[PDB]
């Protein structure tokens, strides 16, 4: 049922920067432990409780600590992501740690609602946290103090969360759990609209992009949904799309499914301009923009370069045998990549 | 005026006939009707469930009928059922509307299709899609073909507690049920997912049992990943510190009994919270109403809290109701297990005042039979009543013809084979028949009996037998000697209580020996029957009937049927012969297992078995030595070889057709045999007493949802075995097998699980009391029997 | 009999102290019916007759029963009460 | 070991097939040859006749669920059928074949019963009245015969009120059968048992004027 | 195995009603479990044709 791996000529040859191995990694377990990339450094972890900080040049251990005692998972489900000196990571223990990016030590720990398998957002002296038992905490910055908590309304039946929030104009645009996006402010936590995304056929069984006054929801089934930034209104619909996680370039909009299909649209209405299934039914990653081409990784730990204007495969890679599950990260002109043993790639 | 129906007319009848839709129409030849009448008219041929499409409408004098049938089902072809054979999958269908001869609704097909989904829901078959495909035909005909297509199951993968600071996460998932953190091949529960139910209860009474009376499960998400495959539980709880019971108040209605549901509501305070303890308060007073004639008492507790002495004063709500009688008892679905089966094993009668609690007893004792595969309840309001009711059990019988083998395989014995087929109703009387046979190493065992569980109306049984039974002694670490036995037991079952039952009833035995190895206590037994047989051959015979009569006695408040952490076992079987038969003589057997635990949370256990046998003859005879005691194994005393506790066998100088030729044998003529030669060979005798005494402990190294399934236990085991007509003087070159100061002692560690082969257990032991001839075996198993 | 296991036979009538007080002579049936019913014994055939028979034998003793007969007239209003601590 | 697929024969040949088997014995193969004629026409001018047969084949093979089915189609679709008092009666000889021959769930003779009355009420002169009757007053017998051996059991279990109020149905729906005479002492002793003389000495005298 | 259509109920003992002593009488019968008068007289038991008769 799964496509098999399809034949490229590669345009060029895809390689190996550095590989340096982190922890058992996350297995078989749905997680969303990613390396993070800031000022030439690299920040990985396993769930086990390892973290590690290597430098984006050749992958070499600056500090390397442990988050557990005596030894028990520290759960890391959520993140990393890295700001202001700080490198948050949300475990699965409702617990969020916040390391110096020094020496890797503990500035603050915090006791949020549930398991926080949201990767951190920071926004203001803010860090914004989404727990599994639909909670948008946002934890201070500076000491971790929880400032305000929004209870978002809880399904029957749940996936994986989950919803990392954009932030623009005073408010944290979440999506939900139950197929609602919500937008709420960012100082007292206050509802400003909710608008709901979803069809139902009973009993039959996410972050956004702010761009230009113009939010990009995508529902949970597969249905795809501009939002005005203001009221929260419905601009156009299209009844296509999935999990993981999109992006918008410029005037395009680049996404992969359930089906795990690869497709452009356009920002203004979403009509189609090219359809990749030839990766079909395999288990990419997100997709994320790497020197103009489309990079996404599968199950079996095969990556695939895609040329964004016509859909056709630009380069294919043996990477890493142990698989692919947590989305690639291109910044700072670098692209990296954890497997699900925990090791770390660089690209080209 | 309208409308004068002159004659009526039909269009595109097929199946249904002029008659059988002339049937239907509240509006007929004749009539005068508008158009309130013709919208009921078209209503009700659409309630008849013949047509898709009806049309009614006039013609100048006459009133025409226009219908469109339901397309009649030809054939239901499936195509892609792996785990669901053909056959069930037609019968869930035709109970549920659907089936061939029949019409389908081409509006039901999608709920056909989420019906049959929701099936592969009740195992994990989360991705399941069934399509269905509808095909014409010539004439007014279809040909359903169910697309069947499923990828799975799901293993649900992680079990998570979120809000746990008193106790970790691995100790609250080993008690439940159904886990899923490592289904490890040691360990037996197997991760699959399915409804909980009630798998937070068990969570909530771990609490609540310990103080935490405010504990509160605030959320609980079964997570599910983008691969439609793979499942996760998340609980959040809330505990809460410390509370201690302060007092109990009872309030609402108490149908004027405050002076004795105070002694039930009492409390010594002030000691810790404790929800069963509240539980049993609830249950006692719903006992004790009902006792008074109350159907449906209802009773509630709520904690008051007090955060500032950090107790709880238990708030109780009492509503006994009203009263109720039982017209009549019914029964449905029994088809095959007669009336009274069914209607003995209650304790509502009928005629009598209703008890809710004797109603779901009724409930109980039907499916503990094992007899029905569904028992469901339904107490019924009498039609022109208020207080009267009729309480009717829906039953679906299951199948008691049951053919049943079985592998074993123990140091004690060896491999062990059983094999039998048992009849648990026949035809449907209660009665169970079977003829089950067994294997060993030094054992083949076959019968044949009939139980009857009521011959009496207060349940004491009846239970026939007849047996057939061979004995390899040699095999057994014994003195050669061969008994082919046989013969018919009957006995009487009295439940004198549900913790005490007594065994009473008659039994004719044959004994016919042969192939005896001539020895001195062996051959003592023999002087006594008045036997004179040849001490110099291996060859002899004795056939011997016997008739005894037997009691048996047995008394068990374990609290664990599989792992007992409190309470005690005993049973005591005595045997005895009655004038007529060739030997004189009287065995009684008496076994002791008792549990002691020292802790809240009944993890260490100290558990002490004692084990008393004694026999002799009566009239000058002497006890048969095919019944007597043996100590030294894997259940006695552990350390000690199979039956090898106790006298050994003073072999006679004899020479035998063996063929003597190079290897070893016992005081063998041909090996020089000039007289009495001492042996290691074991015989047991007629008075045997072990006691054993282990500590069982937490097993030490894996903390993780596992310990709860494996037992440890550091043993201190102990026996004797003598013979009490040893003639210590005539030998007294030979060791007193009279005396029972001969106490051998041991000492190791244990181990216990339920395994895919089976039930195991291990035992390392070692004996540093022993004494001559003793054979040690220290390492012991039972893989099954 | 001895020492048998018998659980527990109850038959259809619970009769408290107190609740044979509300029945008066010259009430109707109605009135006995809500007061304590319904008395689940009514004999064929040309009598009318409500029989209470507070019925307690569950244990190996008693044994004890008290039975209440209550008897109306052609029109349905009590005429004679028949209470009775039997047994002896 | 039946064979299951049906050739595609001509509409008599097949007809004529399906009535030798029939005629003989065989009624395993007249099914399939029948089953696949209703199959494949449901609306001739004789298909009647062939949800007709198929009763008739159903009943003689020992499949019982598939005949009351078949009946309850024929009787759902044409009620007015000029041999549907067949039909009913085919339904009783079901039911009642459903039974014991023994209060085994006696809803089946029950439901039997209830068959056979609405075909000697519409019916009278029906041709399988009289056979009909016969079955109705065995039907009728073991109804009572039930409620004998649920008031047998109470008077060894020591429910005298459940046996008298039993006896009491029974005097009721059946007063006529001979399990009801049998029950008559049954009630005697249930009243003796709670001291009512008065009551068991009203049953002695209808004991004493009747002889079973 | 199930039952052919045997002459088990041919065997059945027959209607008698119960004769009521004086100064009593039964209890009122009821409309169901009542055997309709019939004289018939047709054939019985083995002798009854159960094949389906129709024309043409």
């Amino acid at each position: 049922k799964m496509s098999p791996l399809p034949t490229v000529e590669n345009q060029f040859t895809p390689t190996t920067a550095w590989s340096t191995s982190v922890g058992s990694g996350i297995g078989n377990f749905y997680s969303n432990l990613h390396p993070a990339l800031a000022d030439n450094v690299v920040y990985a972890a396993d769930r086990a409780g390892l973290v590690k900080a290597l430098n984006a040049d050749d992958g070499k251990e600056i500090w390397s600590v442990s988050l557990a005692e005596k030894k028990e998972p520290a759960l890391l489900s959520g993140g990393v992501t890295v700001s202001g000196g700080h490198v948050y990571i949300g475990s699965e223990k409702a617990q969020v740690y916040a390391l110096n990016t020094s020496d890797g030590t503990v500035a603050w720990q915090t006791k949020v609602a549930g398991e926080a398998l949201s990767r951190p957002v920071v926004s203001d002296g803010l860090v914004l946290i989404h727990t599994s038992n639909g909670q948008l905490q946002a934890l201070n910055e500076a000491d971790g103090a929880v400032k305000w908590t929004v209870n978002l309304d809880m399904p029957s039946l749940s996936l994986r969360g989950e919803s990392a929030p954009t932030t623009a104009f005073g408010a944290a645009v979440v999506g939900g759990d139950n197929g609602r996006v919500s937008a709420v402010l960012m100082e007292q936590g206050q509802m400003i609209w909710q608008q709901r995304i979803s069809q139902a056929t009973g009993s039959t069984e996410t972050t956004p992009v702010v761009v230009n006054g113009v939010v990009f929801a995508l529902a949970y089934n597969g249905n795809l949904t501009a939002l005005d930034l203001r009221s929260g209104q419905i601009m156009w619909k299209r009844e296509l799309g999935s999990v993981n996680d999109f992006i918008v370039d410029g005037n395009r909009i680049y996404l992969v499914d359930q089906n795990d299909r690869v497709m452009a649209l356009t920002i203004d209405g979403g009509v189609t301009l090219w359809t990749q299934s030839d990766l079909l039914h395999r288990l990419l990653t997100s997709p994320v923009l790497y020197n103009g081409n489309l990079v996404v990784g599968d199950s079996e730990g095969y990556l695939h370069w895609i040329n964004v204007e016509d859909g056709r495969f630009v380069a294919q890679q043996k990477v890493d045998s142990s698989g692919f599950q947590t989305e690639p990260v291109a910044a700072d002109g670098k692209l990296l990549i954890q497997a699900k043993d925990g090791t770390v790639y660089s690209i080209t | 005026e309208g409308f004068v129906v002159k004659d009526i007319h039909f269009e595109g009848l097929q199946r249904v006939a002029v008659g059988a839709a002339l049937l239907s129409m509240p509006v007929r030849t004749g009539d005068t009707v508008n158009d309130e009448d013709i919208s009921n008219t078209i209503r009700a041929l659409f309630a008849t469930g013949n047509f898709e499409d009806v049309r009614v409408l006039r013609d100048g004098d006459t009133l025409l009928v226009q219908v469109k049938e339901r397309p009649t089902i030809a054939s239901i072809t499936f195509s892609g059922n792996k785990s669901v054979k053909d056959d069930m999958l037609k019968q869930n269908l035709e109970a549920s509307g659907v089936r061939v001869g029949e019409s389908l609704d081409r509006t039901t097909i999608a709920d056909i299709e989420k019906g049959l989904e929701d099936f592969y829901y009740s195992v994990g078959k989360y991705s399941a899609s069934v399509k269905a495909v509808v095909t014409p035909l010539p004439r007014n005909r279809v040909d359903l073909k169910l697309v069947f297509q499923e990828g799975v199951s799901a293993e649900i993968q992680q079990i998570n507690i979120v809000g746990n600071h008193a106790f970790t996460t691995d100790e609250l998932i080993s008690h439940f049920q159904l886990r899923d953190e490592v289904p490890w091949w040691v360990g037996d529960r197997k991760y699959q997912k399915q409804k909980l139910a009630g798998d937070l209860e068990t969570l909530r009474s771990y609490y609540l049992d310990r103080g935490y009376a405010r504990f509160n499960i605030d959320s609980t998400q079964v997570s599910l990943t983008p691969d439609k495959k793979g499942i996760y539980v998340t609980v959040n709880i809330t505990e809460g510190d410390q509370y201690k019971l302060s007092g109990v108040e009872v309030s609402g209605n108490l149908a004027g009994h405050s002076a004795e549901i105070e002694q039930l509501t009492k409390i010594e305070p002030g000691e810790l919270y404790n929800g069963t303890k509240v539980t049993k308060m609830e249950d006692d007073i719903k006992k004790l109403l009902g006792r008074y004639g109350y159907a449906y008492p209802r009773v509630q507790s709520m904690p008051e809290i007090n955060d500032a002495d950090k107790t709880v004063k238990l708030r109780v709500n009492v509503d006994a109701g009203n009263r109720f009688y039982v017209r009549k008892i019914r029964f449905e679905g029994n088809d095959t297990s007669k009336d009274a089966v069914l209607r003995r094993e209650m304790r509502q009668m009928e005629g009598a005042w209703l008890g809710s609690d004797l109603v779901d007893q009724g409930k109980e004792r039907l499916n503990r039979l094992g007899f029905f595969e569904t028992v469901d309840t339904d107490t019924q309001r009498v039609p022109g009543s208020p207080d009267q009711v009729d309480v009717v059990y829906k039953v679906k019988e299951r199948n008691t013809g049951s053919f049943n083998f079985g592998i074993g395989y123990g140091t004690e014995s060896g491999v062990s084979f059983q094999a039998g087929v048992q009849q648990d109703n026949w035809l449907g009387t209660g009665y169970a028949v079977g003829i089950n046979g067994t294997k060993n190493d030094y054992q083949t065992y076959a019968e044949l009996s009939v139980t009857n569980p009521y011959f009496t109306v207060d349940g004491v049984s009846l239970g026939g037998r007849l047996f057939y039974n061979d004995f390899q002694a040699d095999d057994a670490d014994l003195s050669d000697y061969t008994n082919k036995s046989y013969g018919t037991d009957v006995t009487l079952g009295f439940p004198i209580n549900e913790y005490n039952s007594l065994r009473a009833g008659l039994g004719y035995v044959h004994n016919s020996l042969s192939n005896m190895q001539p020895q001195v206590a062996m051959w003592r037994y023999l002087y006594s029957m008045g036997e004179h047989p040849s001490t110099s051959d291996q060859d002899n015979s004795f056939k011997t009937d016997d008739f005894t009569f037997n009691y048996g006695w047995t008394y068990n408040k374990l609290d664990r049927g599989y792992f007992p952490t409190d309470g005690s076992r005993v049973n005591l079987t005595g045997k005895v012969t009655i004038p007529g038969s060739d030997n004189e003589y009287y065995k009684v057997t008496l076994d002791t297992a008792t549990y002691v635990p020292i802790d809240d949370d009944h993890k260490w256990v100290v558990l002490g078995r004692t084990r008393w046998g004694y026999g002799d003859g009566l009239g000058g005879k002497e006890m048969p030595f095919y019944e007597n005691f043996y100590a030294g194994g894997s259940s006695t005393v552990r350390g000690f070889q199979s039956n090898t506790i106790g006298p050994k066998a003073v072999y006679f100088p004899h020479q035998a057709s063996n063929y003597d030729p190079d290897y070893d044998y016992e005081c063998a003529t041909q090996d020089g045999a000039k007289d009495l030669c001492k042996s290691d060979d074991a015989v047991g005798g007629n008075a045997m007493a072990v006691a054993s005494l282990e500590f069982i402990t937490p097993t030490p190294f894996i903390s993780d949802k596992y310990a709860n399934s494996v037992r440890t236990s550091f043993f201190w085991d102990m026996g004797t075995v003598w013979d009490t007509n040893w003639d210590s003087s005539q030998y007294s070159g030979y060791p007193d097998y009279s005396d029972p100061s001969n106490i051998r002692m041991s000492a190791g560690i244990a181990l216990q699980w339920m395994s895919p082969l089976g039930p195991l257990v291990f035992s390392y032991a070692q004996p540093f009391k022993k004494y001559d001839g003793d054979k040690a075996e220290q390492f012991q198993f039972n893989i099954g029997k | 009999e001895r020492v048998v296991y018998r659980p527990d036979i109850n038959q259809g009538n619970y009769l408290t102290a107190n609740d044979v007080s509300k029945i008066r002579v010259g009430m109707t049936q109605q009135q006995v019916a809500y007061a304590l019913g319904t008395p689940l014994m009514s004999d064929p055939f040309g009598t009318n007759t409500w029989f209470y028979v507070f019925r307690q034998q569950p244990g190996h003793e008693g044994v004890t029963q008290q039975t209440l007969t209550l008897t109306f007239n052609s029109s349905g209003v009590l005429t004679n009460i028949d209470n009775k601590p039997a047994l002896s | 070991g039946s064979k299951e697929e049906v050739p595609d024969n001509p509409p008599n040949e097949i007809y004529a097939t399906a009535q030798q088997k029939l005629q003989d014995g065989n009624w395993r193969q007249a099914i399939t040859q029948l089953e696949a004629l209703d199959n494949r026409y449901p609306f001739g001018p004789y298909s009647q006749q062939v949800q007709l047969d198929l009763i008739y084949a159903y009943y003689k093979n020992a499949d019982l669920p598939l005949a009351q089915a078949a009946i309850d189609r024929f009787i759902r679709l044409n009620p007015t059928h000029p041999n549907i008092d067949y039909v009913m009666y085919m339904r009783g000889l079901t039911n009642m074949a459903l039974d014991d021959s023994s209060d085994r769930d006696p809803q089946h003779a029950r439901a039997a019963f209830s068959d056979f009355s609405k075909l000697v009420r519409g019916y009278p002169n029906s041709q399988y009245t009289t056979d009909a009757t016969k079955r109705l007053v065995f039907l009728k017998d073991r109804l009572a015969k039930y409620e004998y051996s649920v008031a047998e059991y109470y008077t060894e279990r020591g429910a005298w009120v459940a046996v008298v109020n039993r006896v009491e149905g029974m005097l009721r729906d059946y007063p006529d059968t001979q399990a009801t005479r049998d029950a008559l002492p049954l009630m005697e002793n249930a009243y003796r048992q709670m001291q009512m003389n008065a009551q068991a000495e009203k049953v002695a005298k209808i004991i004493a004027a009747n002889s079973s | 195995r199930q039952v052919s259509g045997d002459e088990a109920y041919l065997e059945a003992a027959p209607l008698a009603e119960l004769h009521a002593p004086a100064g009593m009488i039964l209890p009122v019968t009821s409309g169901d479990y009542a055997i309709p008068v019939t004289n018939g007289s047709g054939a019985v038991g083995k002798a009854l044709d159960i094949r389906p008769p129709a024309q043409p």
